């Protein structure tokens, strides 16, 4: 009680390399579609990727 | 057998073995994926 913790949306913290990962992830995701389209891949690499 | 099926497709189907021309990455996915997986 005399410490009071609480809890706020800037206390709820993410990491600070999630947009840096995210975005890697959204980028080799982006360029395995646009060769699945090609051809390159098949539908099961897709999926596992 | 796998004659008269193909003489078959060539005559009643239109079927003809015509060239594909490839890109290096789509050359490549046919050569490797009949060695294996991984």
């Amino acid at each position: 009680t005399a410490t009071s913790i609480s809890l706020g949306i800037d206390d709820l913290l993410t990491i600070p390399s999630k947009g840096w990962l995210v975005q890697d992830a959204e980028q080799q995701s982006l360029i395995l579609e646009k060769h699945h389209h090609y051809g390159n891949v098949h539908a099961v690499e897709k999926l596992r990727q | 057998t796998e004659d008269e099926a193909r003489r078959r497709n060539w005559i009643e189907r239109g079927w003809a073995p015509w060239e594909e021309i490839l890109t290096p990455e789509a050359d490549f996915a046919r050569k490797s994926l009949n060695e294996g997986e991984e």
